[PDB]
């Protein structure tokens, strides 16, 4: 369930 | 074209130590305002943002914006060749030159590093909870809970912050109250991967303090101030 | 049900460091008189007997006799999470370890059902050597360079032989003293591999006591402050 | 019969430390003038010459020239059982090493199995060297280890003002400048030089650094480099490196 | 190598 | 890479 930086930035 | 002289040459050594294992290759962004580096790790779960202002350097000279693609383990190797008391000068732009001038010996080292052609907007944001705590304590919390689980739940509230992990051995909760400073506007509870945090904590020698900025469903910011020269920020995307 | 507070929490850290590589799994016998752990190693060549008296705990409450089966590697990992200046509280299917440095750490360790075992008879020993713990640590560590067995002759003499050649280390009767209490000389052979496990207890005590007699287990005894001891029994070859 | 008492036993510890990884087996030449060891490494790119003079020992007796074939890793293992302030007595089929603790009644005697070697001593002719640099040993150890990050070979260039160590590789290249100045760099030159050497051998040589605060490099064209560590007031440890 | 159970 | 016997 690890999200990634691009999804927020 | 570019000449940065740092008398506290060990700042640059500790900077590369805090990046080399997390980021293999990065573009160093050089300009009159100083040295900037921004890079995600290979998994894009974390992002490092390094800022070294021109004013923090003892001499700084830059007549054009430079984008120097650097293999950070090659740069780490060269910086290990520098002594802790050395004056380090960066110079360039197909190679980056590093000049190590002995504090008190008649010894000058000259390293010429091949570069490579390496071909995100960090939006301004407020945070619900901001925790400022000793860097060595945060390093211990992350290392200690790595023995328990792979994920840490960070719960922040007015009283303080709690780091919780769970695995086969059992469970662990580390609670800090209150130097632990908590600027809270909204309690948060987020889950992060301990493996990345244990990479961030290699920046611990740079700063006696670390600042964690957190908000609901946004990346954690792990911030190390670098003297009166800049900062090393680590962003970590949350789980769930 | 059980709660023991140890202000000198580093005792428990050193204790687990002195057991985890010799003993995989042990039962922590808990009662009103204190904490007791007795276990053989997997090869039943050595026996560990740990005693931590209730009087040595700064706070001690125990309302029933407990038998807590503990994975000592698991327990060691949690005690790694305690700082050397932390107050450690044990509390009880789970063991709760609370480390107090502001900072309070709270660990819950899964226990295991362990039904384990042996009675140690009180004995008179022909020879009792008392020596600095660090000296015994070196002697055993150094002689393992030469052979895998040591002959202890009681001054006291430690001898080993292998393919390199041989060595003899000779200690003469003198904190940093070497005292020998002997009614009869003895000469016993032991495996150095086990002795180098026993010496992991060296941080617990500035002194170690060796008790020997013909045809009986060696006793390697580390005194723990005012609160008890860690004893190692090693069967002679 | 042979008996040599070395109060500063750490000398012998350090010597074995500086030889063990470079040379597996060597013949210890014992005589009335002292202890000598000469051996090339496996690949015959380097040669070590150790001299421990008899007057450096506090007691020295030898009634017969002895040639003891020693496994240096076996001898290193035994010398690891000596404390750093122990009094070491060498005594001689087997070589006996006796360690007397400086404080506390502890005596270790070790008996080491010897072996039959047939080292065909190679003759070393002293010669005049174009350049001789004396420099702190720690500095030289720093140099060879740093540059081995960069490349597999070091170019050593000596001129009146100073000496330079240069290496190149995939990563890039490096140049270390030492200019002549206990903590000093002196250069005695009669001819400028430029030689290339394998850093992997130099990094074995620098294990002798704790024997001497200073190291002497002797260089000339078409002759092996000499890396010389002086041992107290009793001898030296010389390394000879064939140049590429 | 003897074992502990023979003596205890 | 030459060798020592080549010189001695």
């Amino acid at each position: 369930s690890q999200r990634c930086i691009p999804e927020f930035f | 074209m570019f000449e940065a002289r740092l008398v506290q040459g060990s700042i640059l050594k500790k900077v590369l130590e805090a990046l080399k294992d997390l980021i293999n290759e990065a573009c160093w962004d050089i300009s009159s305002s100083g040295v900037n580096l921004q890079s995600m790790d290979s998994s894009h779960v974390s992002l490092v943002q390094l800022t070294l202002r021109s004013e923090g350097f003892d001499t700084y000279r830059c007549d054009r914006n430079l984008a120097m693609g650097v293999n950070l383990t090659s740069m780490s190797k060269i910086l290990k060749c520098a002594g802790n008391e050395d004056i380090i000068t960066l110079r360039a732009a197909d190679t980056l030159a590093l000049v190590f001038e002995a504090p008190n010996q008649e010894k000058v080292s000259d390293y010429e590093m091949k570069l490579m052609d390496l071909d995100l907007g960090i939006p301004e944001q407020e945070y619900s909870c901001v925790v400022k705590m000793p860097s060595g304590e945060f390093a211990r919390i992350c290392r200690d809970l790595s023995h328990i689980g792979d994920a840490v739940v960070i719960s922040c509230a007015k009283d303080g912050v709690k780091f919780s992990a769970s695995g086969e051995l059992g469970n662990g909760n580390i609670k800090l109250s209150q130097a632990v400073t908590i600027e809270m506007n909204e309690p948060v509870q987020l889950t992060f991967a301990l493996r990345y945090l244990n990479f961030f904590t290699k920046a611990t020698p740079l700063s006696s303090t670390v600042t964690l900025s957190m908000s609901a469903d946004v990346p954690l910011v792990v911030e190390y101030k670098i003297a009166d020269m800049g900062h090393l920020k680590y962003y970590l995307a949350p789980k769930i």
